[PDB]
């Protein structure tokens, strides 16, 4: 079988340089090119450079070129990649993908997320977003504020209320940090019955936080 | 260089129903274009290759017509898994590679309207010095959704962060999570906090007042 | 979807190729396009360029005539397109013995180049023709006369002119295609898609008598493929009879060319016994001596039928058929004072007619008359000479008293002929009559007894007579009884 | 008897390269005799030739690299029909 492994992503500090590798197995590495194509979240594809590794041969963006360098080891069947001077513009999926020559892109790599900020790395603040007390269906939830980096994960009661959650993706504000939102819509007669508590997972901290959700 | 025009930008259909998707190049670029499967999370998937080959293990509800500059992607009967987005990719000399803007499918069901709700800043969040309003747009299909902060009958300058789930898997809808962010001092001195939603109405906001 | 110059296009057959380096591995040529050892350049995808191209025109996947032809490149010109008759006279050669060693088969030499008019290049493209070659050559692209260009002016090869979108031919600035009696046909040649040597999918626009060569050597393999057995002779009155007719603005074109250029431009139509496929030669100007002398002759494999001669002056003797070699030949005469005069023969495929010439002497009676007496004779032509300097019953040739009348007399028992007339009072500048649907014209002539006739010359099937009782054209239509 | 020719068009000439072409029924050893006897008749009056190429098979003849003092002499050897000088083709 055919895979690509690709290494190298996380945190660039701006003006810091993205360094990433594609490590190549079950062919002949010298028999087909490899691309580098980035893509930012909700954005299209966009390609960076192109290599051939039996020459050594490359071609480049030319909005990348000088910052974009391409090179392999035919050794240990491993492409590399390396853009200087990284703006926030850069934060996106990077994959590395093998072109069968005048056909098609036939393998791809899993897509390394590789993401540029100069934040440090803290905590999520949980703050309950209580029941209205004005008014079949009430709607409740928890705020995940201030954390850095991504991801969080939110359950709710352990896992065992899962219909109707809704955990909104996250947003970058101001500061450098993210905040997010989880919701669940249950029954107004299950208020004072069921209690209700999010469980809030940042695994970059080891931040677990249980919150309850109680009406004002 | 050659410049690959994908139409449309959204295909709202529904499951079962016929989806046509159309890549225009141009330039002649023969029967030599490929088209992609991108499923979220996912690296694009091999689809159709020379603008009508079905790729190893790609379902026979898969189909490709066209050559030279107008090609046509077709999928049969839409089944769940194929609401994703699909790209047209060619090659070129100029730049090496030349990828399509790309096409989301989506889910087409009847038109809902959102259960709207409001929620007011944390008590623990008050001593922190910042106040976070919440405007919930649930389970509501059409995506297109404004949400106008009414911070006591004036304006929501630029202070408003929103975002927007996946399509559900049960029922196909969206949902909206809209958060207007103020400071203590400035949450303190106004009366009254309300979120205007213009879906499918007239108008529908729902306020709050501490 | 299908590039414009494929609209008119509807088996162990090779197409030589000798022009530049080609890429091979080119998705659209690759596993039918072979590359051989033979390299003779006078000295890296600017290189391939336009060997890629043409050999994308020839048996391109998507873009090609012959889609999926078989193709041996030979390299004859460099990285900028330049080479030598010496080089290309080697390319030749290395045909010859590879004719030899290969199996038997049609095969098709595309040669996309131009050069002077070269002796040893032209003999050499009548060896291989000899052998059952066909060469497919390109008319050049000097706004000139093609006469005056190798392998152009070869009378074994097939000369391409090129024509673009709107059937005109192609302007290159204060050049473009050539023209002359030394082209056959034009094709498309001015933005014509193919293999791009860039990337192994591109596709690139290119223009010239290069590309309208390789669109005529694409419909060539496509009817060797279908008739392995058709001689150079029988594929090029197809390539005319396909062809599109009066379709070119002949405004383009100098004065003094325009009667000379064909008004064809290639096609290949759907496919649907033996019909009558003639054709028109014209003889290069005698010259302004008093005895000068042009002489037509038809093709090998082919029969000449009729014979006239013209003029842009007027002044003329007539013209001829004599035998020479076994078959007859056009032979116009000059007056004393004259420019020069075109010896206009007709050319037809007519197997074993053995058409013999049957003179009348000048009678001088009220006047000269002869006709075909064999059995299973036809008569397909009439020509009149006459000496002095200044003159004063069906299935027969009439001519003025004082001139001497010539009929071609032509076996052929499953031909019919008649005679088609139209005569004008006060002519403006010519006389016009076509043989109806079906027919096919054989002979065109004027009357005798008539006040200032420039010359007379076949223009597909219709008999056009240039001028300066009433004027009239004489026109001999045959076909095939069934 | 035998002939000269050149291209009418001077910018494509290529003086220095001659295509020595013989009667019809020429055999190869002729050719290559003929070859042998413009050499020694050219090293004899101090020129250096060169047989770039000898053709049998779609013409009987050579490639000489002479000078065109030469010709005079070159039109001189028996079963030459004509020499030809070389010129430029051109991809179209
Ligand atoms: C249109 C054609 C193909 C064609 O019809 N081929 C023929 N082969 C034999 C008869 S027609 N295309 C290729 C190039 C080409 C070149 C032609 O003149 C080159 C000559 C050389 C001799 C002096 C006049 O210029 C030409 O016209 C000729 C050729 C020979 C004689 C003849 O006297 O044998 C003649 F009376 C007229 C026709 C063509």
């Amino acid at each position: 079988e055919v895979q690509l492994l690709e290494s190298g992503g996380g945190l660039v500090q701006p003006g810091g340089s993205l360094r990433l590798s594609c490590k190549a197995s079950g062919y002949t590495f010298s028999s087909y090119g490899m691309y580098w194509v980035r893509q930012a979240p909700g954005k299209g594809l966009e390609w960076i450079g192109w290599i051939d590794p039996g020459s050594g041969g490359t071609k480049y963006n030319e909005k990348f070129k000088g910052k974009a360098t391409i090179s392999r080891d035919n050794s240990k069947n491993t492409l590399y990649l390396q853009m200087n001077s990284l703006r926030a513009e850069d934060t996106a999926v990077y994959y590395c993908a093998r072109e069968r020559y005048g056909y098609y892109f036939d393998y791809w790599g899993q897509g390394t997320l590789v993401t540029v900020s100069s934040a440090s790395t803290k905590g999520p603040s949980v703050f309950p977003l209580a029941p209205s007390s004005k008014s079949g269906t009430a709607a409740l939830g928890c705020l995940v504020k201030d954390y850095f980096p991504e991801p969080v994960t939110v359950s709710w009661n352990s896992g065992a209320l899962t219909s109707g959650v809704h955990t909104f993706p996250a947003v970058l504000q101001s500061s450098g940090l993210y905040s997010l939102s989880s919701v669940v819509t249950v029954p107004s007669s299950s208020l004072g019955t069921q209690t209700y508590i999010c469980n809030v997972n940042h695994k970059p901290s080891n931040t677990k936080v249980d919150k309850k959700v109680e009406p004002k | 260089e050659i410049v690959l025009t994908q139409s449309p930008a959204t295909l709202s259909l529904s499951p079962g129903e016929r989806a046509t998707i159309t890549c225009r190049a141009s330039q002649y670029v023969g029967s030599y274009l490929n088209w992609y499967q991108q499923k979220p999370g996912q690296a694009p998937r091999l689809l159709i290759y020379d603008a009508s080959n079905r790729a190893t293990g790609i379902p026979a509800r898969f189909s490709g017509s066209g050559s030279g500059t107008d090609f046509t992607l077709t999928i049969s009967s839409l089944e769940p898994e194929d609401f994703a987005v699909y790209y047209c990719q060619v090659w070129d000399s100029s730049p090496p590679v030349v990828f399509g803007g790309g096409t989301k499918v989506e889910i087409k069901r009847t038109v809902a309207a959102p259960s709207v709700f409001i929620f007011p800043p944390s008590d623990e969040q008050l001593k922190s010095g910042t106040a976070s309003v919440v405007c919930l747009l649930n389970n509501f299909y059409p995506r297109e959704a404004k949400v106008q902060w009414k911070v006591d009958n004036a304006l929501q300058s630029g202070n408003s962060q929103e975002s927007v789930t996946e399509q559900d898997s049960k029922d196909s809808t969206y949902s909206l999570s809209s958060t207007l962010t103020l400071s203590k001092a400035d949450y303190e001195k106004h009366k009254v906090y309300a979120c205007e939603v213009t879906h499918q109405g007239l108008s529908s906001p729902v306020t709050k007042s501490f | 979807s299908i590039p414009w110059n494929l609209e008119r296009i509807t088996s162990l057959v090779e197409v030589y190729l000798l022009d530049t380096s080609i890429q091979s591995d080119h998705r659209e040529i690759e596993g039918r396009v072979m590359v051989t050892d033979f390299e003779n350049v006078p000295e890296a995808s600017k290189c391939d360029s336009h060997g890629t191209h043409l050999a994308g025109v020839v048996s391109g996947r998507d873009a090609g005539v012959a889609k999926g032809a078989s193709m041996r490149s030979l390299r004859v010109l460099n990285c900028q397109g330049k080479g030598t008759v010496s080089g290309t006279l080697i390319g030749l050669e290395f045909i010859r013995k590879s004719q030899l060693v290969q199996p038997v088969g049609p095969l098709v030499v595309l040669l996309p180049l131009a050069g002077g008019y070269s002796r040893v290049l032209n003999a050499a493209c009548q060896r291989l023709a000899r052998a059952g070659v066909v060469l497919v050559t390109a008319a050049g692209n000097f706004r000139d006369d093609a006469c005056l260009y190798s392998p152009a002016s070869a009378p074994e090869v097939i000369t391409v002119g090129a024509t673009n979108a709107q059937d005109q031919p192609v302007t290159l600035g204060t050049l473009g295609t050539n023209f002359g009696r030394c082209v056959d046909l034009f094709a498309p040649g001015e933005d014509i898609i193919g293999a791009s040597s860039d990337c192994s999918t591109c596709f690139v626009s290119q223009s010239g008598t290069s590309q309208a060569a390789a669109h005529v050597a694409g419909i060539a393999a496509m009817m060797l493929s279908a008739e392995p057995e058709l001689t150079l002779a029988e594929l090029r009155q197809r390539l005319i009879h396909f062809s599109a007719k009066d379709v070119i603005n002949e405004a383009w074109f100098p004065e003094d060319q325009r009667v000379l250029t064909p008004n064809l431009v290639a096609a290949l139509p759907p496919s649907t016994g033996w019909q009558l496929f003639c054709r028109t030669v014209w003889s290069a100007h005698s010259g302004p001596t008093r005895m000068a002398t042009a002489i037509a002759r038809c093709a090998p494999d082919e029969e000449l039928l009729s014979c006239s001669s013209f003029s842009r002056s007027g002044k003329r003797r007539g013209e001829r058929m004599e035998a020479q070699g076994g078959k007859l030949v056009c032979r116009a005469h000059n007056a004393f004072g004259g420019e020069g005069v075109y010896a206009i023969a007709r050319c037809c495929l007519l197997p074993q007619a053995n058409c013999s010439v049957h003179t009348a002497p000048p009678a001088e009676a009220s006047g000269t008359r002869v006709h075909c007496h064999q059995q299973g004779h036809v008569l397909t032509g009439c020509s009149s000479h006459w000496e002095v300097e200044d003159l004063g019953q069906p299935n027969q040739c009439v001519g003025h008293r004082e001139a001497s009348i010539h009929a071609s007399c032509c076996h052929a028992p499953g031909l019919e002929c008649k005679v088609k007339e139209h005569g004008i009072p006060a002519p403006q500048e010519q006389v016009t009559v076509a043989c109806e649907e079906g027919w096919t014209l054989t002979g065109c002539s004027a009357l005798p007894g008539t006040s200032h006739v420039l010359g007379a010359y076949a223009v597909d099937n219709t008999c056009v007579v240039r001028s300066r009782e009433a004027v009239t054209a004489v026109a001999i239509c045959c076909r095939s009884r069934h």
